[PDB]
């Protein structure tokens, strides 16, 4: 066919969907390493003082 | 206003890269695979090494 | 006097260049894109690595 069937665009965000992608359909806690899936978190201690 | 130009997403100029390079002595070899696409014609005369 | 022998042209010999080199610690790797064309046939015994 030769005709590509991606078709992107500048104003999309294919990086962030992802990420609220996976949100939704598990448990953003564990880790995967296959895919470098861990989360990035804080300590809630250190963002909010007690 | 029919019958001339694509209404489709079509790239007019292509860039072709080296499958096979071979520098020599007192010369130098480069193989491409010039593609030419479905329902696309090209006139060689539009061709030329960068 | 037919059958046997083309009358068109054709190299008796033909010589490939490596696609992919890897000169290593303690070894060599090479690549080629060994091709054998339409109408032809080719004897292992008669390849070797120069």
């Amino acid at each position: 066919s030769q005709l590509n069937a991606v078709v992107d665009l500048q104003d999309r965000n294919t990086e962030l969907s992802y990420q609220l992608l996976l949100d939704s359909i598990g448990d953003r806690t564990r880790y995967f390493s296959m895919w470098n899936q861990a989360v990035d978190s804080y300590d809630p201690d250190v963002r909010i003082i007690e | 206003t029919h019958d001339v130009t694509t209404d489709r997403s079509q790239r007019l100029t292509l860039r072709f890269i080296p499958v096979d390079r071979e520098d020599t002595a007192y010369s130098y070899k480069a193989r491409f695979t010039l593609a030419v696409g479905d329902n696309r014609v090209l006139d060689m005369a539009s061709t030329y090494f960068d």
